């Protein structure tokens, strides 16, 4: 149904016995994403 | 001075005192990876890549990495080991009286 892949598709080894990549075009990794917390603050009155 | 980017990294990290920083903190400008040169229209070829791809998804080549490119300078912290105040730095004090 199709005859090329144009998308972010990462290349390893079970993808690789079947179809065949070429060069990256894009070198990245894995990371974590978390939420961010509240900076907050402490200052009010000159007596702290 | 203007080299390839796996090498400068590894000599600012191997480097006594941190007296030498790489520009960008780690920016490459024409990424294109190492690799072997089998011969051309070889029998080998696709024996090799499956190989070198095995190694990624066990993990044994961050170990490679561990062992042998490893720093110790940290050049990626950028708090400056204190500064000195000079004409240029206390310039502003100047012309306000200016």
């Amino acid at each position: 149904q199709a005859d090329m892949i144009v998308a972010p598709l990462t290349i390893n080894n079970e993808r690789a016995q079947y179809i065949e990549f070429s060069k990256p075009f894009k070198y990245q990794g894995l990371t974590i994403l978390v939420k961010k917390e509240i900076p907050r603050s402490t200052l009010d009155s000159f007596m702290q | 001075f203007i080299y390839d980017a796996a090498v400068l990294n590894y000599m600012a990290g191997r480097d006594e005192g941190c007296k030498l920083v790489t520009i960008g903190s780690g920016k490459v400008f024409a990424s294109t990876g190492y690799g072997i040169a089998i011969q051309k229209d070889s029998g080998w070829k696709r024996q090799v890549d499956l190989a070198i791809l095995q190694l990624f998804g066990d993990g044994e080549m961050e170990e490679l990495e561990a062992l042998w490119l490893t720093g110790i300078c940290h050049n990626e912290k950028n708090e400056v080991m204190s500064s000195q105040l000079d004409i240029d730095n206390m310039a502003g004090v100047f012309y306000m009286l200016g």
